[PDB]
Formats: C-alpha cells, structure tokens, sequence
RNA sequence: UUGACAUUGUGAAGAGACAGUUUC
RNA sequence: ACGGACCAAGGAGUCUAACGUCUAUGCGAGUGUUUGGGUGUAAAACCCAUACGCGUAAUGAAAGUGAACGUAGGUUGGGGC
RNA sequence: UCUUUGUAAAGUGCCUUCGAAGAGUCGAGUUGUUUGGGAAUGCAGCUCUAAGUGGGUGGUAAAUUCCAUCUAAAGCUAAAU
RNA sequence: UUGACCUCAAAUCAGGUAGGAGUACCCGCUGAACUUAAGCAUAUCAAUAAGCGGAGGAAAAGAAACCAACCGGGAUUGCCUUAGUAACGGCGAGUGAAGCGGCAAAAGCUCAAAUUUGAAAUCUGGUACCUUCGGUGCCCGAGUUGUAAUUUGGAGAGGGCA
C-alpha cells in the first residue's frame, strides 16, 4: 500500500531471500586463518619474499588514466630488454605476462629500470653450494613501491597566446561532428567538375 | 531497545493501539506499490508526479566511466595548493613564476567559474574548462591549458 | 595518427612516445600456407562441386551474379560469404571456360 | 543470526570516549567515587618507576 | 601426412563421394545396434585431433539417438497449472543429441571414461556419434603422464556432469559479455547475485 | 488432418517454355 | 447477541534490508578505521594506505552547456548590538 | 656418504627460407525456452551451411568504407570461495 | 589345400573395473503451484520446491575467438564497490547484470595439424630373477588406418654462423 510523502522503496525480498543470508561472523577468524597461511608460506619459501615482483601500468579508460599501478606481470620485450629469459625471470620471482605489449616508452623504460632495479637488489643462491647467510624480507612490493610520475614543475612562467582554450574546445568538438559531412561534400563537389 | 519502545506501554490495552474498529489487518489496501493508478492515484500524484510514463531515449550497455567529469569552481581552485605554498603564492603575484594546478591529477575533470580568484596569475591544466572560468583565470593573469 | 593532446577531438588523448610492439604470430591465424593451398587444390579437384555451388554456377552463366549472389546469400548465412562464394564460382568457370 | 550484534561507533568519538577516561583516571573523586581505595594514596595520577 | 587431405576432404559433405559413402555408412549404422563397439576410429584425423591415441586402452563406441524435439511426457498433454507452461509439442532439451549419446555410451561402459565425440552421420530419424573412451584401470593409461589425469575420481562420469566440450557449450561456459549468466556455473551466479551478504558492522 | 523442407536415390519419357537452366 | 465450568504453566507489533520526520553525539567542506592490512593480553581492544559511498552544481530526452552589473543587489518588516 | 654424465640435455645472438594452428563446426533462418540483453543474452530442435590477408567480437536491424581487439569449433591445472 | 587379414563371437579363459550408501556444500537435467499484481491470463513467486543423473574435500571455473576505446588493461575465483544502476516489464506489479577501481589469493601450461625414414627409436601382458608403489633379460602381443622424440602461436621448425 502506498501512503504519506515517503520515497518509493525498491527492497527486492519477495523471493526465498532468508535461505541465502550470509553473515560474516568469521571475519575475525578467516583474518587470523589468512595471517597463519601467510605465516606458514613464508617458512616453507624462506628465504622468498613471498610474492613475485609486478610491473607499472596505466589503469584503463578516462576515468583512472591519470593513474598507475601494478600490473599482472612484464612483458617479454621488457624482460628482454632487462637482459634475461621470461623462463629463468619466473624462477627468480618475476611475474611475466606474455599478453600485454607495450606501445609506451616512459612505461617500458619505467619497467626495465624496475626489472633492474630488482636484479640488482636481489641474491640468488647457487643450485648446488653453501647458501650465505640471507634474513628474509617478507614484501617485494613493499621493496620496490610504485609511483606515480611526476607530471609538471611545481610553478613556471604564464604563456599565454589568447587562443581561448573553450574556443580550442568547442572548435575540436565541432570539426569532429562535422569531418563526415565536409567529406561527402567535398566528394561531390570533386565529381561535379 | 526493546524496553523503550510503544509496546511495553500498551501492555493491557486491548487493541494495542491499532483501534477497535479499523482492527489492525493483514494487507488492506494491497501490497506494495498496489493501485498507484486506482486506489493510490491521490497519493501518487500529489507526491510523485511524473512516476507512471516513459521519457526520453534508452541507452544500451552505458557505462559511467564514459561521464566521468568531476567540477572545481573557481573559488576552490586555490584549495588544489597546500595551505604552507598558499600565502607564499598569494603574495608577490608573479606572471615568471606562477603556481601550476594539475586539476586531474586533483581528480577533477572540469573547471567551473563561480568565481572571484585572487588577482594572481596562476596556470591551471584542465581537461575541459567553462567559457566563463577561462575569461576569469586570464583576467587575474593566468593561463588555461588543456590536457588528456 | 597522433594523438593531439586534448580532451575532444578527432584524435583526442595524451600525446606518449610510441613504440610499435613486435607483430604477435597471431594475428596471422587466417593466413594461407603452401601446404594448404596444395592440399586445398587437390581436395577441391578430386571432391568436385556440391549441388548449390552447381546451381549458383548454372545461375552465374544464365541469370548473372545479382541473382547468384542472392541465391547464395540465402544457402549461406551471411552477404560477405555470398560474395565471396560468387567469386569463387566466377574464378571456377573462368578456369574452365579458359584456353 | 541476523540480527545485528556488533556496533559501528565513529573511530574519533571511540578516541574522544578514550581520552574522557584516561583523564578521569587523575581525577581523585572520580577514582574513588568509582569504587578505588585510593585514600591513602599520596597523590593521582600514580606514577612508579620504568623498573616495575 | 595423409590427416590433412582427410582434415580437408571431410570438410567436403555433398561432394559425391562423401554423398555416397555417407548413404553406404548410415545403412550399417542402421543395421546395428543403437550402441556398439566401433573396431577403429570411423574419422581417425578427427578422433586424433580430439584426443585419441591408438593405444591400448582408448575405445571408440558408436552410437545412434533419436532426432527432433522434446515432448513433454505429460498424460494426454494435460499440463495443470497456468497458460504459459501449457505447451507439449514444441520444447527442446536443453543438452544436445551428442550429449545424450555421449552419456547412453558412458552409462554402457561405465569402467571407462569418456574422453570426446563427434558426428559421424545422420538421417531423419537418427543422428550417429562416435564416442573416444580412455579406460583408466589399463597401465599404458596410468603410466603415460600426458593421460593419466583422467584417472583421478574428480573425472567420473564427466559426460555426467557436462564437462565434454559438449557438455561445457550447453553449459554456456564461455569468457565474455555474451555469457554472462554462465561464466562460472549459473546456478553458482545465481546464488551469489541472490545471497544478501551481512558484515559485523554493517555496511 | 493439410502443405512445405529433410529422410531421397536411379531410368525414361517428353508439356514444354527454348551451352544450358526452370516448373510440369 | 457471541467467548467464558474451574486452576496452574505457556500464550500474540518481533528481527532484518532500505528509507521519512525528529532528537542526541563526533567531526565538519568534508565525512565514513573494522572489504582488507598491521597488531594483540586473540571473535575484544589498539593502529592504517589506496580506493569507494554520500556531500561540496545544476539543467536537458540528449548532443551539451554550466552559476557576482552591484559592499553577492533594491524595497518592507525583523531579534540583538 | 655415494656417485655418474657430457659429445647427454637446455639456454641465448645474427642470416636465410618457411611457419602446418580443430567443419554438419562457425555462421544464417525458424521454433521453443531463457536472460537486464532491448530488430532477439545464452541454450536446444529442424533446415541451410562457410572461409583462410580468414574467422569471432566491438550491447539498434541493413548496405559501403575503415579501425580496434582476440584466435573458436581439442585438453590439464593449486590458492583465495 | 594351407597360411594370413578384416569383421564378429564364445569361455566359471588371465587380470581388472561399474553398480549401492551418504548427499550440508558442488556440476547438470527436469520442473510446479500456492503467492504478488488488492480481480486475472503475460509477468511474479522462480530459471525456486519436489523429481532425475554425476563428483570431491572442496566442486566448478581457468590461462582470452576476454575486457575495452584508455597514456589502455591482461587466466580463473571471492570480498568491497559499480548499483537497486544500464536495461527488462499488462513500462503495471515487479525485476536487474557488466566493464573500470581497492583488496584476498596468485601459476602456469598440454595436444591435433610436419618423413625417425640410415633404421617404432613407443607400449600392455606373460615368464625368470631382483634392491618389489618398481627394475632388468627373454617372449608373445599392440601398433605404420601411426606408438616415441621434436613444436603449441607468447611461438616455433629446417638449414648456415658463432
Ligand atoms: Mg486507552
Ligand atoms: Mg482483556
Ligand atoms: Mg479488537
Ligand atoms: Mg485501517
Ligand atoms: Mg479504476
Ligand atoms: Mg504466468
Ligand atoms: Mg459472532
Ligand atoms: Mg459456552
Ligand atoms: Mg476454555
Ligand atoms: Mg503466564
Ligand atoms: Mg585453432
Ligand atoms: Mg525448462
Ligand atoms: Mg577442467
Ligand atoms: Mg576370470
Ligand atoms: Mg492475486
Ligand atoms: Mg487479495
Ligand atoms: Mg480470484
Ligand atoms: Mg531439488
Ligand atoms: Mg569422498
Ligand atoms: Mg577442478
Ligand atoms: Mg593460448
Ligand atoms: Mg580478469
Ligand atoms: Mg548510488
Ligand atoms: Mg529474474
Ligand atoms: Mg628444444
């Protein structure tokens, strides 16, 4: 039924809704069960730091493109480019993505300094020998953070040559609406002589 | 709590508040958004004209990310510098040397002109900016240019 | 080509330095092969026409290719298989009506 | 089960509560108003040495 | 090799020599029983390129199931309920022919596990399947560690439970917008879509 | 129950219209 | 007119999702720690990054455009000073 | 503590030709069902039935130009659930 | 006449395997109506209950014929969001996802299509012995209507050079 000024409601519960409630009463439980798994890992892959090193990438689309972030793994021309095989880097805790390509250079430049970067801060214990002594860090991504690239100086001088930015603006939008239309016209006008 | 509600109160009245002769039923006018254009037409009308129709075009697979376009007024535009830069900028208005606001990086998509900026010039990077805005940045000195 | 560096336009977006990555092997899933084109050859010479493919051609030489490629559109799914079908026809009784 | 068990209180009123507390823990009467037998204590807030 | 020219000649199915071998081949179908054992594969380029090995322990079974629709096996087509679940005549099953066959195959031969199928031929009222069965008890199948994953339980009576390619097509399993309701199982999408999720403190 | 397509192939006649097609 | 032979015990506006008005509290152009991470005397308490929600802009079906003539205006009341 | 092994195995740079990649399947029509998927989201039945600089997709049906993106019709795989 | 081949049989032949139970969770099939719409048929309940088949400690999914349209991301799953939104709906009642973003966990790969052709290099079984979750010798058999090595698109292969 429907009376007093009240907004329209949209609670979706007409159907058996109560037989699929979850309530999370194990929160508590499964953080402490996710820090004993973390814990046990870390002892089985000592002295590894538990998860592999991830590139820098552009979040998609125009909403996050202002953004960088970790990406699934680098690519191969990047691992090449670093000087090592995609096999022996996934031996040695890179993430490697056969995928994604690369059509950036200050991304791929950022990458390859990240893979050096890497390389150089990393030990890797001889396959048959006495291993030396190597307390184990826990986090690559703590070691080897992302950052975001420095886009401008912090203050410059005005260059202005009154060119009306809006006017920039609405003068894009314009000829784009209109690219289709001045070519077919053009088109006609060069058939008829 | 329990203890403070109605309830407790009509312990011993017979109706428990709901009246002897309307007599507190399951359903009696329907259920839900029932007879909003028979029974509830009054209701609707009166405090939500406009419910019953259609209006204008359908969109298929819309996706926000496409409309992502956040508005900065000129009168905020000097909070996008930290406060202990401001009055350092704020005086000695230079046009060699003039803050840069980086309004995307702010996480704005476009500058509105409500107005009144300090008379210091200032270059502020925008994707897209009102016709207004722009008149009022380059009044107090400034330049707008655009980015992607 | 290059994107302008605004917000809008015809070619709107962040003007980066472009790196043109290595062609992926994909990309050529479609290509021909010598292998193929051989094995295709003697399989469509020992196998022979099926019964539309005989009717479009019949209808190619009486009724013309407006007509054969309405036919094979419809024994087909699609206007692009239809065209490319009648030019397939077409190069079939060019082979056989040459020399 | 699903009736709600734990309360969200604001991380700043939690801290203001706090603060409320420790500072009426150097409040003599509120001490032993609370039910301490802090009488013979020399004074409040009691301070021992890092030692303990 | 000669798997090409048969690949491509395969390909070819109104030809006149396929016209012919097809019209001899559904003959003998016919005259069989509806599940049999097949000697050798009938098709050995596609048997091979959906798995099979001519090694001891892979069998081809043949196998023949009754075309057109689903009626519905109502009593005198009375359905008793509402209007838009009163028809009879014109359902589908929602599982191909090659999967009922598939499954009629596995049922037979329960020891075995089915591997693939494919068509072979059809008429009006049969459609024929020829189905690569992979015995898991056989030692040139538990050895041979390209194979023996389909020893482990986890893959009893996969034609069973829709795990062929097609049983995974009539499941919808496919990556993409066009599968939205079947990514992950749509029974599995449906109860997290319907699961009111309550926290400690609650959001 | 009636029509269409599929199952569905092979000879002729010959209504023909007209290298062949096409219904009959 | 209907229920009630008698007594004991049980016996009926509850919880939840979303929300309106009002009130209290914190902080305020911001606000929300508790998805998660850290930590722990271990489902508690304590601590925290990036996001995200709502808010700080509207209007149009939409493409779009987008808030100071002026002591942020004038007139009439207006508590307090 | 034993051991064995390089003419085993694997990896990398430059030049050349090449580079096989799944069919009653994709796809199309129609019927039924299903989906938020709307000139049709998936599935299935019947009929038709491809190609190889090809094919699928790009959420308004169609023709004509491009462009982007992946590589189906075969298969295995722990954890977080 | 004798010996093969193919196909099909028989045996209380040698050795195995399936069935049934449980079924909270999982993978499918089949499949309602009560109910709501203040009536009712599409709709809703609900792609649910009941019915049927099939697993495991998890299952399923899974390394893109993906998402996108960006300066691009990059297997699968799950949480927080997106969002009670785009959209569907006697456009009524109702219904209703997905991309991006933060996070938990992270892991990658395998066949078919290629002449070993100067050498079927492959495999079951039986038997004898032994260091017995197996190994070796011998033998029969399987297999060229193709068992090994080699390659899986990110590639990779023949040749040359190093
Ligand atoms: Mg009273
Ligand atoms: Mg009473
Ligand atoms: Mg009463
Ligand atoms: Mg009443
Ligand atoms: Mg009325
Ligand atoms: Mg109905
Ligand atoms: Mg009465
Ligand atoms: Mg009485
Ligand atoms: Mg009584
Ligand atoms: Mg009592
Ligand atoms: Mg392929
Ligand atoms: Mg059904
Ligand atoms: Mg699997
Ligand atoms: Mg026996
Ligand atoms: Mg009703
Ligand atoms: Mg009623
Ligand atoms: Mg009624
Ligand atoms: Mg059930
Ligand atoms: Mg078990
Ligand atoms: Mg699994
Ligand atoms: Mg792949
Ligand atoms: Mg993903
Ligand atoms: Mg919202
Ligand atoms: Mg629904
Ligand atoms: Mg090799």
């Amino acid at each position: 039924a429907i009376s007093k000024n009240l907004p329209i409601l949209k609670n979706h519960f007409r159907k058996h809704w109560q037989e699929r409630v979850k309530v999370h009463f194990d929160q508590a439980g499964k953080k402490v069960s996710r820090r004993n798994a973390r814990a046990t890992r870390a002892a089985k892959i000592a002295p590894r730091p538990l998860d592999l090193l991830r590139p820098v990438v552009r979040a998609p689309t125009v909403k996050y493109n202002r953004k960088v972030r970790a990406g699934r793994g680098f690519t191969l021309a990047e691992v090449k480019a670093a000087g090592l095989t995609a096999a022996y880097a996934r031996t040695i805790g890179i993430a490697v993505d056969h995928r994604r390509q690369n059509r950036n250079q200050e991304i791929f430049d950022a990458n390859v300094q990240r893979l050096k970067e890497y390389q150089s801060k990393i030990i890797v214990f001889p396959r048959n020998g006495k291993a030396p002594e190597a307390e184990q860090v826990l986090s690559a991504a703590a070691t080897f953070p992302i950052a975001q690239p420095a886009t401008d100086v912090e203050a410059r001088a005005v260059q202005d040559n009154g060119e009306s930015a809006f006017r920039t603006l609405r003068l894009a939008r314009s000829e784009k609406k209109f690219r289709g239309i001045r070519e077919k016209r053009a088109r006609e006008k060069a058939e008829a002589e | 709590p329990s203890r403070f509600t109605k309830t407790r109160k009509h312990r011993g009245h017979v109706s428990a508040g709901k009246g002897r002769i309307g007599k507190h039923r399951k359903h009696p006018g329907g259920r839900g958004m029932a007879g909003g254009q028979h029974h509830h037409r009054i209701n609707m009308d009166k405090y939500h004209p406009g419910y019953f129709g259609k209006v204008g075009m359908r969109y298929f697979h819309k996706q926000q990310a496409h409309f992502w376009k956040p508005v900065l007024n000129l009168d905020k535009l000097w909070t996008l510098i930290p406060e202990d830069k401001r009055d350092q900028y704020l005086k000695s208005a230079s046009k060699e040397t003039a803050p840069v606001i980086d309004t995307l990086a702010a996480g704005y998509g476009k500058i509105l002109g409500k107005g009144r900026i300090p008379n210091v010039p200032v270059i502020v990077k925008a994707r897209f900016v009102s016709k207004l805005a722009e008149e009022k940045i380059r009044a107090a000195g400034g330049v707008v240019e655009l980015i992607a | 080509t290059v994107k302008t560096g605004i917000a809008i336009g015809l070619n709107k977006g962040k003007k980066v330095t472009s790196m043109t990555p290595a062609p992926k092997i994909s990309y050529k899933k479609g290509a021909a092969s010598n292998r193929t084109k051989f094995v295709r050859s003697l399989v469509r010479e020992i196998a022979g026409l099926s019964p539309y493919e005989r009717r479009l051609i019949d209808l190619i030489r009486n009724s013309g290719e407006k007509r054969a490629r309405k036919v094979a559109k419809k024994r087909l799914g699609s206007f692009t298989r239809a065209k490319a079908k009648v030019e397939e026809m077409n190069n079939i009784i060019a082979a056989s009506r040459r020399h | 089960t699903w009736r709600k068990w734990n309360v969200k209180v604001n991380h700043n009123e939690k801290r203001y509560a706090t603060a409320s507390a420790i500072a009426a823990t150097a409040v003599a009467s509120l001490v032993l108003a609370r039910g301490h037998r802090v009488e013979k204590i020399p004074e409040i807030p009691l301070v021992v040495s890092t030692d303990l | 090799g000669a798997y090409k020219y048969l690949e491509e000649l395969q390909r070819k199915k109104q030809s006149d020599v396929l016209r012919f071998l097809q019209r001899v081949r559904v003959w003998e179908y016919r005259q069989k029983n509806v599940i049999h054992r097949a000697a050798r594969p009938t098709r050995p380029d596609k048997a091979r390129r959906l798995g099979y090995k001519a090694k001891q322990g892979f069998v081809i079974y043949r196998v023949r199931v009754r075309r057109g629709n689903r009626k519905r096996p109502v009593p005198k087509g009375a359905t008793y309920g509402k209007p838009t679940n009163q028809g009879v005549n014109e359902l589908k099953y929602q599982r191909s022919l090659r999967a009922t066959a598939e499954e009629r195959v596995g049922r037979r031969a329960a020891n075995l596990r089915v591997l693939n199928s494919y068509w072979v031929n059809q008429d009006s009222t049969y459609k024929y399947f020829e189905v690569i069965l992979v015995d898991p008890q056989h030692k040139a199948i538990r050895r041979d560690a390209r194979y023996n994953w389909i020893c482990d339980p986890v893959h009893k009576h996969r034609e069973a439970r829709g795990l062929t390619a097609t049983g995974k097509k009539s499941r919808g399993i496919n990556k993409g917008h066009k599968f939205n309701n079947t990514k992950a199982g749509r029974r599995k999408t449906w109860k997290r879509q319907n699961t009111l999720s309550l926290w400690r403190y609650r959001k």
